[PDB]
Parts: structure tokens; C-alpha cells; sequence
């Protein structure tokens, strides 16, 4: 019992995509189903529903006139048709499972129990670009006797995602990677901090491995003072 | 839209309430169902038809509908239902249609303060024509804060990026913010500052053309 | 010694009679014990008022249960209004036991009369299910405001469909075509909060109330402070149905002056016994 | 006709008798009228109450309110009353203050007395009050006193009376008691409201008393073919054997078909005898 | 010498039944008559109630009070705007002294609830150089006028050279007041921040500053 | 019916006062009298009682063996002696009288219907002084929404009128100058608060002027940002 999503990606502003979303478990022709998605940190917003066959479909005004749902029920698989993308569109893309079959009436005003893991697409101008690496180097006036905090910034990359390791994966105690930003630049920013004893600073060397596979960009950085 | 209380909190064992305001087109008429949305995953249908469970829901899971408003009631309240909570129903206009989602918050330890780390733009930045203050904020209970910069003691909102607090390994939340600047601005003022406000209690720091 | 015995079966017609005239039912209900079998339900709010055993004069309805009239169910009931003292209204149903687990989806509809548009049926409870085999089980559901604006305009209730199936279609059917089945129709369970005077000189029509002033200063019972009077009345086996209380403020002669309420000193009504 | 009034003067004495048992009473109270004059007290809470008129126990009276005269400085209560102090929901003390002549501010105390001790000796406070009295009225003040009288009831003993002055401010004494031969109703009392005191004959079928008592009939409604009532199947109804008849009866829950497709579930009063006694 | 315990502050809105608390202990409140007092700005004290809840000649009735072991309670029904004022309990001890309790502000609310700013500067260079040093924290435009200071060195609360004003009216009609703390500048040194935490209706307003110095 | 106070003034410590408090409308002999006092700005303090014929007379903790409380009732007229006085004897001391007559027992257990105007007695070992002037000066310390707190701590001064302005009374909009404090050494301190733009600094100067009259002392000082 499961659906599996498929297909996303970054998309230039009034162009096109097609996401995916494939059935096992259960007799897909006896649902409903639908499609909703969230914008970054933001709610739930329905898009869609396709009956078990094909033949009604109801969308959200937001998409009205240029999203298309549709199924392939011998494939077991549930499409969604994306055209005139804006930026607003940028969201993740769930889709979902009636929890009544279509047997019943109204069998969509009921509700979803099931949920696909969720399909990323953004909307940008953008064109991909790694990062670039700065030193978030400790100075004299730290937190504590004991400790500082230093890190790495992590700036003007796209798209998402970008991971960071410190010394090769050797240091998983007192890291933070923060959430990056979105910038009016269009690209994205993050920083990853690690908090240290201040005595190994001078000795102890301390290395952010950062990690674009979006733009084939591995950056290694020692942070010094 | 429904309209959905932004935010909740109880302690464990305690018994909280989310509400959801709806048109006669919408509640009034039709089926309301309940999600639950922990952070990075799937919503999790709660309730449906108003009042019913779907299978391997605890019956601390109770939720009703009067006229044009339905509530969701969690009893024994754990720490696992910390996450956010969306009302939803069919709207005649043939539309689905959710409530914008409640923040629940479940008390499970004590109001720790931030500490702050505010790093100036590095030497390799400012030789490549440019300056990004970085603002750390590390570990701090309950998970929200407010973030404000001041160049030479005067606010300064254009150049600003914050994120939104983010839970970390040790279960305290974390947030950054970010002010851009072009080196000659960095320069030209004696110092900067970033200023944290966590339940009322403030703290900044200052860095300094150095 | 035995002049009661002859008397005894007299009395117990009598009760007969009176149990009757409490309910408000003009004779004794004509039911075989095999339709009985056929119509108890074997549910659990009939369990719950079985096993608890193992207006003065007439009767007080705190629960009614209506089995359907007669085809998927019509419940006829001349139920007189109430609804605002219709505490509860809930539809039982019985799903018999599956063969294999499998997943039962539930609809429930009200009729209204065919339109255009809206054809046929409304809704009032969908239900999906997991059941295991072996085990049948009983589902309520609250159709409270249902029933009552079935009550406040009948034509407006044609019955209702019930439909249980699988995730294919295939039926599975609610409706129990055999002997063997009994005791597990459906029912609607409902929860209801419902509530000759003589002349001194009168020649009565015989059981009648006489006044009577009980004077407690004629008698030289100067140690009751109030009332000095009261009237008590009599019955003339004729004998009092109703009485009440008087308050009294007297010395018990024990340096105290007490205030009480001293039940059953009025009689009210009389009647026959 | 009027059988009726003939044994109208013995239904008289029928009531007499009922009334003195359900007080609790063996026999009617002795006290003249003049003593009644002397003891009624002449006060709101009598007043409020005389101006009105213009295994558990049904048959029993329940008092409401116990008013204690003195036993016969004075004032010692007197309590034949069976604890019950949780019960006792007040206690007032009334006293009449007589009237002045002058304008006069007027200061109450009333002591409690405890066993002497060689420090404070023998008094311990219960209220003191100060009031404001004009000529020609004299008036009447109710003093709480509820929390006295329960250890009075929890530790009897531990009641050796009270003292009660009053006096002006230059120490003359203004007297609560009165012995004059007009002054009636006028001296003190204790007002207590309590919510306490909640607390015939039956025989074999071959017992020979012919006194009339309780009988056992048990009903079984599927012996009669009354098969349509479902519950209880039988149940105990009794009988009893200027009239012999029941003066205590109790319902019964009853499941039953009405035949119109419907069970229903009631409560049916007046089914079981409990008690039958005479009437 | 044995004081009885009354909250600090409370406030009603007019019409409203407020109630002012007091605790003692056995050898006053526990077995001796409670009597209670109002005090308006500059007036003497006026004797509302005596022998736990009775009245003196000339108080409403609104006016009420009842003691229940250690403890009594003064209750104002009908919260007129006249009643604006302090409210103190008393009683006799056993030690052979009358005790009042500290006194309650009572606020008859006429304007919505304002949190205090708080406004905490260091020492300043020309202090410490003379030898001293004084933290000034300044709490502005609050209502109703009443809060409670506590200053912390570092984490760790202190006691110690801790001064505090009562608080004041102003032009707007919300009230201000003013802690300092003094130190030397040997402690200033010594710890890595000060704060100072004002509390106003639960809620907690809290600054700090430190050393590092701009 | 009245208590009519009389006494109190200034005095330094170790020194003596005597307060009187006469009565008229009552029977002055049938009660009890009370001594009770308060600090400003703090709660009420009971100093003493002295019964009807002056026989018994008991003390706060705080003021035995130095003040004594008595009465003449021919003169209908209840005095208190203090002697040794302190610093934190300073405070407003009121007169008062039992509501009930010494004709009932423990009459003065329960309270003091009748009370005087008050009598202010002052303490200070404290002689004339000017104040030092620090500056208090915006940091990033503002108040945010574009306005900084900046202003002068004014320090260590007696007697209490001190007077604050800004810029020679050019500025008064945003000044709040705060009640003093009063120091275990019985020196006043104050200070006060200008609300500007952060805008402004850097260029618009801020002068404080204090003038402590009691002493002749005036300063001018200049605040600065950091």
C-alpha cells in the first residue's frame, strides 16, 4: 500500500512539468484521487481531484486553466500536467489517495488516509551555480573560556540542496547545518556551525566538506584564526 | 479558506482543543476531516465524516462538528503530537478545501535562553567585493525568537534574511540571520549589531571593523 | 388461614389490569414467543438494559427502541414530536462476520424525494472498516437532528439505504435473508425525557376528598406555634393517592423550639384501591 | 348522607396520634400558655418563621431549625442533639439590646468559658461588636457562633456557657436578660440550622396474625402468556391484609414490545408494596 | 517580628469583585481577630473591617472579609474607582504586638494593560575610573504601576547593592521606576554580564550588558 | 471626634523628639491608644500600644528600650518620646484609637477606628552636597523603531530638589526624569532620559543641565555616543 512519486525539478518561469505518482497495493481504479501541495514553510493547499475513471476532474482557482490531472489506470499511475509555471507554484507536491472508494457517493468529500512521500519543484530564473565557501573563523572574544563556535558559509548556490560535513563525517557532536535562506537574488545561502572546545583551536583542524551535486561542486575548507 | 487558531500548546497529559471556522457550503453542509503534519513528512488523516477514526488512531483523537465550525480534541496529550493540525472539508463551489493549519507546541522541558554568535564578513568575502554578517543562534526552548540589526545603533531592515527556528540533536531549537552589505557600508559605520529577543529577555552582540 | 389463596389470583388479574392502564396500552399485546426470538435484537444497549435485573400514576418512556417497518429499512414511529426532549437518537446496524480480512466500506443514506439534480439521497454516515474473521460486529451511528426533522414533518422520511461492500463493489450484504439470523436487524435507538373533590354536605359518587381542620388550639395543644390550623382533609377502598408535607414550629418540651417538615399530613386526591 | 360525621371526631384522633409519633414524641408537650409567652422569643428568625404561615425515612419529621433557650449571670445551652457537626450549616446567638435614652454607642462582647488557668483566666472571645443606638428602639443582634457550637458538640465538656456583655462607653452595664414582668420573647436564644437526620408489619401466607400486614405475591408474567414484556421476567408486588391498604409503594423498571414494532424501557410507579399499615 | 503576607499588587475592572489575600501564622492570624484598612495617597488609614468580617458604621456592605486558619481575605464586590488605593491586613501576634501585613496596591483599571520597556546602560567609562560603578535600569510607560526587579551576575541571582524606586506617574498616566545596582568595578570586571528582569503580570522583561563595552 | 497631631520636624541621629496627639469628642480614658508609623513609600509599621490608665505599654521589636509611649488623660493627650533616633526611624507617625473600650477584654486585638493627620518625623546624618554627573550614553542600546535612549546618572547628592533639563530647555519632548533614590548613606540619586531619533546622533549634540539649588551647583554635560 503506497505511492511513489516522480518527477520534479527546477523549471524556468511560464514553462512546464509533469509529475508522477504510481499505485501499488490496493485496486487504483476503485479511488479517487488528488493532488496538494505546500510552499516553503507554509499550508497545505489542495490543488485537484481525478474520479476513478478519468471523466470529472475538479481543480483549485489558483491552478484553474493551467494544471491538468489526469491517471492511466492500467498503469496504475496518477499525472499532473504543469503549464504557465509561476513562483507561487514552488512548492512540494503531494499526492493523495481517497480513504472511500468510489462505490460510495460522494466519496471524495471524505477525506485522504493515504500520501505519496512528496515531489519538490521550484520556480526560479535561476540558473544552477555552486557555492562559494567563506571561513566563519572563532575570535578571541568567544562565548565561553571553555568554547567558541566556528563554522562556514555556504553562499549564492542553486538549487538546492547543499550538504555539509566536518572533518570527512568525523564530528558529528556540536554541528548545526541551518536551513538556507532564499535571497532576492534568487539563490540560496546556509551556513553549518560547529561548537568547540577553545583550548584545540591553534591545533585541532577543523574542515567543512561541502557537498552541491545539483552543480557537480565539492568544496573542502579549513577554518584557522 | 477555513480559519484555524495559528497556534496551540499544552503540557504532557493535558487535554488542548483546535478549532476551525467554516462556511455553510463547506462544514455546515459537508464531511470535515483532520490531519496531522509532523515536520519533513506526509500529512496523517486523524478523523473523518466529523467524528470517526481511521484505523491505528488512538481515541485521545476525538473530534466533533456544530453548525459551521468542527474541533479536534487531543486527550493525553503526548510529545509525539507536536506538529501542525489542518481542518478540511468539501466546498460546494467544487473545490477541496484546508484551514491554514494550528502550530501545536507540547511543553516537554525548560525555557532555555539563546546563545548568540555573530561573525563580521571574513577577509576572503571582503576581497571579493563583498560582506555578509552571519548571526548564529544556537540552542533555545521554546522555539521562537525575533531578530533585528543595527548599524551604529540605527535599525537596518534592507540587506536581512532569517530563517525560522529549526530543532537540533540535543532537541533545542536553532535560527540564523543574515545581513549583506557591501564593503564600503561595512566600513563606514563603527559597528554592527545583532539584536535576539527570546521571551522578553534580549540579547545582542557587536562586531566592528576589524 | 386460606380465604386468601381464592383471593390471590383476583389480585394478581388486578395487577394485570393496572399495568395496562399504566403503560396507556388498551390491550395486552398479542406477540408469539418465536417473533419475539425474531425481532429482540442481540445488540449492546439491549444487553446493557437486560442484564442489569439478572403525573404519579402512569408510566414514564426513557428509551424506545423502533425495529423497521416490513427491501433496505423504513422506520415508522407516531412518536409525538420531542425533539427537543430526544436526548439521543442512534441507528444500530449489525455486520456480519468475513470469511477473510477484508475492508468493509459503510454508507448510510437518507432518502428525499427525487430532483434533477441531488437525485435520490443525502448522507448521513460513510464508514470503512477492517474486519477480521469470525467476529461480526455493532456499528451506532448518531442521527440525532435526522430523526427530528423526520418527527417535525413526516413524507419527509421515505427510509433509508444502507450499502456495505468491498473494495471491488462486490456487496457483502447487512440484510440477513434466513432463520438462522436473529436478533440482527437493524434499529433505531432513541433516548426521551417525557414528564374529585366533595362538598361537608355532598352525597358522593362513593370514593371522594372531604375537608378536614385539624385545630390544634381546640384541642388545648398550645405548644404548637404554627400553624394553629391546617386543613388535612379525608377519603370516603377508597383511600388517599396524593398527599403532602406542613411545616411546623413547636417546643418538644425539652427547653427547644424546633422548626420541621413533617411528611404526608395533607391528602390531596384520592382513589380507588 | 353523613355516616361520615361520626367518624369524622375518631379520624381526629387518628391524626393526633400520627402527628406524635412522626415528632418522635410518646406523649403531647405539657407547657401553659403563660410559659409560652415567657419562652417564645419575640425575634426576626420567629417572626420569618410564624409569618410564613400567612434504609432511608419518609415517614419520620426532619427539623430544619433547633432554637435553644437557656438552661437556668447566665446563658449555659443545653444539647440532648446527637453530634452532627458537619451538619450544623449555622449557629447564631440572638440577643436583644433593651433601648436608650441618649444617643449611645453600645459595645457587645461574648466570652466562651474555658476550665481557669492561672493566665487568661476562663474567658477566650467570640465576637466583639460596637453599634449605634437612638432612644426608644432597642434592637436585637445575631451573633455567629457556628464554629463554638461544633467543639461544643465534638467535646461536650469543653461547654461551660457563656458571658455576654454590653455596655456603653463609659463602662455602665446596659443588661441583655429580662426578668420584667411586660418583657416576654426578649431574652436570648441559639438559632441552629441543620441538614441532618435523613435516617408496618410483614407476615408468611399461612401466618395466622389477622392484625393487617404485608403478603408476598410474586407476579410472573410468563405464567399469564404475557410474553411480550422482556424484563423483568417476574417480580415481587405484595398485598396487604378505616382501611388496610399500602402507605409506601416503589416502581419498577419494565422492557417491553408495545406491538406496534417498537420496545420500550419505563419506569412504572406504584408496582411493589413496601409497606402497608391502616388508613 | 512576625509579618503577615499580602500579594504585592491587584487589579479589577469597575464593576468587578476583586479579592486581597493575607497570610500569617498561628500565633496572630490563627487565633486572633483580623482587622483591615484602606489608605488612600497621603490620608491616614480607615478601618474597614474588624473581628475577621465585620463592618464599622459607614462601610458598604460590598465590603467584605473572612478568615480560614493562617489566612484571610478581604473581597470588594462592585469595584467602584474610588476603591483605588492600598489595602493592609492586621491582627495581633501572641509575642504581644499588633502586625500589619505590607500592603496591597489595588488598581481600578481605566486603561488596557501596557508591559514596561526596560532600558539597562552600564557603567560608564568616567564612573569607573572614579572608582565606581552603578547600573541604571529604567522601566517606562507601564500599567497598572507595579512590578518587582531581580538582577542577575551572569546566571546567578544577587542581592547585594540592589536600590529601587517606587513607581511614578507620568505625563501619559503610565508608570516609570528605576533600579541600581552597584558594584565595584573590581565585580563589573570579575563577571562575564549583568541583567536586570522586571516582571509585570507574569510576563518578564529582561536586559544585560556586559564588559565588552561599544 | 478627632486626634489632633502635633511635633515631628528634622533631626539628626542620636537626638530626641517628642510627638503629641490630642483628642476631643470621646472619652479619651475609656481606650486603649496606638502608635503606628510609615516609611516613605513603604507599608505600616505599629510602634506601640499603652492601655487606658497608662499602666501597660508594649513595643515593636523595632523601637525598644528607645521610644516610649504614654499618656496624660487629664489632659487628653497620648505622647511618644524618641530618643536614639535613626535614619530608618524616618517616617510619617500616625496616632491612633481603639474601637473598643478597655471595658472589654483584648479590646486592642481588634483594630483602630479613629487616627490622626500624621506627623512627619525626618532623620539624616546627612549635611548639603552637590552631585557628580555621569553620562549614560546610546549604545546600541536604543529602543528600537528608530529612536535611542541616551541621559545623565546624577549621583550622590542632599538635600532632595534636583532639576534636570536638556539643551538648555530647547529639548523636552521625550525627557523622563525618573524619581531619586535614596542610598543607605542618606544621598539622593537620580536620572534622566531623553527618547531621540538614533538618526540624530552624530551630529544634533546632547547637554544635560543639572542645578542642585541646596548646594549651588550647576552642571552642564555633553553626552556622546560610544
Amino acid at each position: 500500500i503506497q505511492l511513489v512519486q516522480s518527477g520534479g525539478g527546477v523549471v524556468q518561469p511560464g514553462r512546464s512539468l509533469r509529475l508522477s505518482c504510481a499505485a501499488s497495493g490496493f485496486t487504483f481504479s476503485s479511488y479517487g484521487m488528488h493532488w496538494v501541495r505546500q510552499a516553503p514553510g507554509k499550508g497545505l493547499e489542495w490543488v485537484a481531484v481525478i474520479s476513478y475513471d478519468g471523466s470529472r476532474k475538479y481543480y483549485a482557482d489558483s491552478v484553474k486553466g493551467r494544471f491538468t490531472i489526469s491517471r492511466d489506470n492500467s498503469k496504475n499511475t496518477l499525472y499532473l500536467q504543469m503549464n504557465s509555471l509561476r513562483a507561487e507554484d514552488t512548492a512540494v507536491y503531494y499526492c493523495a489517495r481517497d480513504l472511500l472508494v468510489r462505490f460510495l457517493y460522494w466519496s471524495h468529500y471524505y477525506g485522504m488516509d493515504v500520501w505519496g512521500q512528496g515531489t519538490t519543484v521550484t520556480v526560479s530564473s535561476a540558473s544552477t551555480k555552486g557555492p562559494s565557501v567563506f571561513p566563519l573563523a572563532p575570535s578571541s572574544k568567544s562565548t565561553s573560556g571553555g568554547t567558541a563556535a566556528l563554522g562556514c558559509l555556504v553562499k549564492d548556490y542553486f538549487p538546492e540542496p547543499v550538504t555539509v560535513s566536518w572533518n570527512s563525517g568525523a564530528l558529528t557532536s556540536g554541528v548545526h547545518t541551518f536551513p538556507a535562506v532564499l535571497q532576492s537574488s534568487g539563490l540560496y545561502s546556509l551556513s553549518s556551525v560547529v561548537t568547540v572546545p577553545s583550548s584545540s583551536l591553534g591545533t585541532q583542524t577543523y574542515i567543512c566538506n561541502v557537498n552541491h551535486k545539483p552543480s557537480n561542486t565539492k568544496v573542502d575548507k579549513k577554518v584557522e584564526p | 479558506v477555513l480559519t484555524q487558531p495559528p497556534s496551540a500548546s499544552g503540557t504532557p497529559g493535558q487535554r488542548v482543543t483546535i478549532s476551525c471556522s467554516g462556511s455553510s457550503s463547506n462544514i455546515g453542509s459537508n464531511p470535515v476531516h483532520w490531519y496531522q503534519q509532523l515536520p519533513g513528512t506526509a500529512p496523517k488523516l486523524l478523523i473523518y465524516d466529523d467524528n470517526q477514526r481511521p484505523s491505528g488512531v488512538p481515541d485521545r483523537f476525538s473530534g466533533s462538528k456544530s453548525g459551521t465550525s468542527a474541533s479536534l480534541v487531543i486527550s493525553g496529550l503526548q510529545s509525539d503530537d507536536e506538529a501542525d493540525y489542518y481542518c478540511a472539508a468539501w466546498d460546494d463551489s467544487l473545490n477541496s478545501v484546508f484551514g491554514g493549519g494550528t502550530k501545536l507546541t507540547v511543553l516537554g522541558q525548560p525555557k532555555a535562553a539563546p546563545s548568540v554568535t555573530l561573525f563580521p564578513p571574513s577577509s576572503e568575502e571582503l576581497q571579493a567585493n563583498k560582506a555578509t554578517l552571519v548571526c548564529l543562534i544556537s540552542d533555545f526552548y521554546p522555539g521562537a525568537v525575533t531578530v533585528a540589526w543595527k548599524a551604529d545603533s540605527s535599525p537596518v531592515k534592507a540587506g536581512v534574511e532569517t530563517t525560522t527556528p529549526s530543532k537540533q540533536s540535543n532537541n533545542k531549537y536553532a535560527a540564523s540571520s543574515y545581513l549583506s552589505l557591501t564593503p564600503e557600508q561595512w566600513k563606514s559605520h563603527r559597528s554592527y549589531s545583532c539584536q535576539v529577543t527570546h521571551e522578553g529577555s534580549t540579547v545582542e552582540k557587536t562586531v566592528a571593523p576589524t | 388461614c386460606t380465604w386468601r389463596q381464592n383471593t390471590k389470583s383476583s389480585r394478581i388479574e388486578a395487577i394485570k389490569i393496572q399495568i395496562l392502564s399504566k403503560l396507556r396500552l388498551e390491550t395486552a399485546p398479542n406477540i408469539s414467543k418465536d417473533v419475539i426470538r425474531q425481532l429482540l435484537p442481540k445488540a449492546p444497549p439491549l444487553r446493557e438494559l437486560i442484564d442489569q435485573y439478572d403525573d404519579d400514576y402512569h408510566a414514564t418512556t426513557e428509551t424506545i427502541i423502533t425495529m423497521p417497518t416490513e427491501k433496505c429499512c423504513f422506520f415508522k414511529f407516531s412518536s409525538k414530536i420531542q425533539y427537543n426532549k430526544v436526548v439521543k437518537a442512534q441507528l444500530w446496524i449489525y455486520l456480519r462476520p468475513v470469511e477473510t480480512p477484508t475492508t468493509v466500506f459503510v454508507q448510510i443514506l437518507r432518502l428525499i424525494k427525487p430532483m434533477k439534480d441531488g437525485t435520490r439521497y443525502t448522507g448521513i454516515r460513510s464508514l470503512k472498516l477492517d474486519m477480521n474473521p469470525g467476529t461480526g460486529i455493532w456499528q451506532s451511528i448518531d442521527v440525532k437532528t435526522v430523526l427530528q426533522n423526520w418527527l417535525k414533518q413526516p413524507e419527509s422520511n421515505l427510509g433509508i439505504e444502507i450499502k456495505a461492500l468491498d473494495e471491488n463493489g462486490h456487496d457483502l450484504a447487512v440484510t440477513f435473508p434466513g432463520p438462522g439470523e436473529d436478533g440482527l436487524n437493524p434499529f433505531l435507538e432513541v433516548k426521551v425525557t417525557d414528564t374529585l373533590d366533595c362538598d361537608e354536605h355532598s352525597t358522593e359518587s362513593r370514593c371522594c376528598r372531604y375537608p378536614l381542620t385539624v385545630d390544634f388550639e381546640a384541642f388545648g395543644w398550645d405548644w404548637i406555634i404554627a400553624p394553629k390550623r391546617y386543613k388535612a382533609n379525608y377519603c370516603s377502598c377508597c383511600t388517599p393517592t396524593k398527599m403532602s408535607p406542613i411545616n411546623m414550629l413547636y417546643f418538644n418540651g425539652k427547653e427547644q423550639i424546633i422548626y420541621g417538615k413533617i411528611p404526608a399530613m395533607v391528602v390531596d386526591r384520592c382513589g380507588c384501591s
